[PDB]
């Protein structure tokens, strides 16, 4: 697709005007200057009300030219205690698989708030990691105490 | 005689439609230009990651205005 | 050297007849530094797995010259290793696509041993449990081996 | 007994019905999935945080005039 950076370009431009309050999406910086819109930093925090709250998670976004008949990649940096994501800290969610939810019409904006969605709505029947999937069918109030910490331990200031 | 109407909808101009469609956007997603605050400038962003966290000053969430 | 063609296509016969070292040659073959490598290697060894006492304990042994090879290394992450073999058992998702097994009863039997072994990380214990537990169709192809690793599993 | 209803999209479209306070909502989502285009069981709504029925009225959900509803693309964890 033709289309890809031209999109990015509005993504961003449109962001910068109207976006959800706690949020952060930033383009990384090619060597000569110019924005790389193939490559983003951005930050979403945890819900309110839930054990999420308070933490700010740093996400990779990762994007190639056939965006946006594909899906970008998106990785926690650091990787995150969590049921859907992998030890590398990619993010598994069925509107970031190309076929089954994902849409072109999809953007940026509704995947960080996706990705806020499956932070407290986790699918435990395919979890992506060992280590989180067992706290949580072994002890959920011990899950949540895990939750909770991390969300401390990603507070900002 | 029934009950239930659309009376309105959020629309975008001509241009605005192609554009998104051009995209593969949402019809509504430049809608924002059509705002009364709307300033057709912005400036040249160079503004990196760190400092946009920072200008949160740790408030990730709402209250009385 | 015939250690070598032994692994590329295992067989109960072909593990035999290495010897009485075995074990050893096969610990030194390996990579013991790579959690995937050991996990390769682990797998093909429990394949040839029979409950017969001369082929169970040329298994046994062979697992656990490997496995306290590795476990001792700073070097190995044992989290990776069991996460690694979770993903080839099937049992566990990965990013990257194996090629997953027919029959688990060889890993499930080897597992069972090597998990009452000293040298075996207890903290690796729930997760393991974690996932032995987990309906698969495959886990169900073999209850007898499964039930009983989760009966030894329990008694941690 | 007329009142006025904006369904907002997590597209940002916005789509206001106009709708008698007695009247089931499930007309409304109905008639709202097959103007954005898409599937009712893939999509849920939700009013103050809070879920809806196809039983419930703007009489039992304690509506407003220029009050507004919520709608969210299904998706899960992999």
């Amino acid at each position: 697709s033709g289309i890809a950076l031209s999109r990015l370009a509005q993504e961003r431009k449109a962001w910068r005007k109207d976006h959800p309050f706690g949020f952060v999406a930033v383009p990384t910086k090619n060597p000569d200057g110019t924005m790389n819109l193939m490559n983003w930093e951005c930050a979403i925090p945890g819900k309110k009300g839930t054990p999420w709250e308070g933490g700010l998670f740093k996400l990779r976004m990762l994007f190639k030219d056939d965006y946006p008949s594909s899906p970008p990649k998106c990785k926690f940096e650091p990787p995150l205690f969590h049921p859907n994501v992998y030890p590398s800290g990619t993010v598994c969610l069925s509107i970031l698989e190309e076929d089954k939810d994902w849409r072109p019409a999809i953007t940026i904006k509704q995947i960080l708030l996706g990705i806020q969605e499956l932070l407290n709505e986790p699918n435990i029947q395919d979890p992506a990691q060992a280590e989180a999937y067992t706290i949580y069918c072994q002890n959920r109030v011990e899950y949540e105490k895990r939750v909770r910490a991390q969300a401390k331990k990603f507070a900002p200031s | 005689d029934d009950d239930v109407l659309i009376v309105y909808e959020l629309t975008p101009t001509a241009e605005q439609k192609a554009l998104a469609t051009k995209l593969k956007l949402p019809p509504t997603f430049f809608c924002y230009k059509n705002r009364p605050d709307y300033v057709s400038e912005e400036e040249e962003d160079d503004e990196d990651f760190e400092t946009a966290v920072k200008k949160l000053n740790g408030k990730l969430y709402l209250d009385g205005s | 050297a015939d250690v070598s063609t032994f692994l590329a296509f295992p067989s109960p016969e072909k593990l035999l007849r290495l010897g009485p070292k075995s074990s050893v040659l096969i610990a030194q073959q390996t990579d013991t530094s790579d959690p995937e490598k050991v996990v390769s290697a682990f797998l093909k060894v429990s394949s040839v797995f029979k409950d017969e006492a001369t082929v169970r304990m040329a298994v046994q042994d062979a697992v656990d010259a490997l496995m306290q090879k590795a476990f001792n290394s700073s070097s190995f992450n044992s989290n990776t290793f069991l996460t690694r073999l979770l993903v080839h058992m099937g049992l566990l998702k990965s990013e990257d696509k194996v090629k997953a097994i027919a029959n688990l009863y060889g890993p499930l039997m080897a597992l069972n041993h090597m998990v009452q072994q000293d040298y075996f990380p207890k903290a690796l214990a729930p997760l393991l449990l974690a996932f032995v537990t987990k309906p698969n169709s495959a886990l169900e192809s073999c209850s007898f081996a499964r039930h009983s690793l989760l009966q030894t599993l329990y008694k941690v | 007994d007329h009142i006025n209803l904006k369904v907002a999209g997590q597209d940002g479209s916005v789509v206001q019905f106009k709708i008698k306070r007695h009247t089931p909502l499930s007309k409304l989502m109905k008639a709202y999935c097959e103007r954005q285009g898409l599937s009712m069981r893939q999509i849920r709504f939700r009013f103050d945080g809070q879920p809806i029925n196809e039983t419930d009225t703007p009489a039992q959900l304690e509506m407003e005039d220029e009050d507004t509803i919520d709608v969210f693309q299904q998706q899960t964890g992999g």
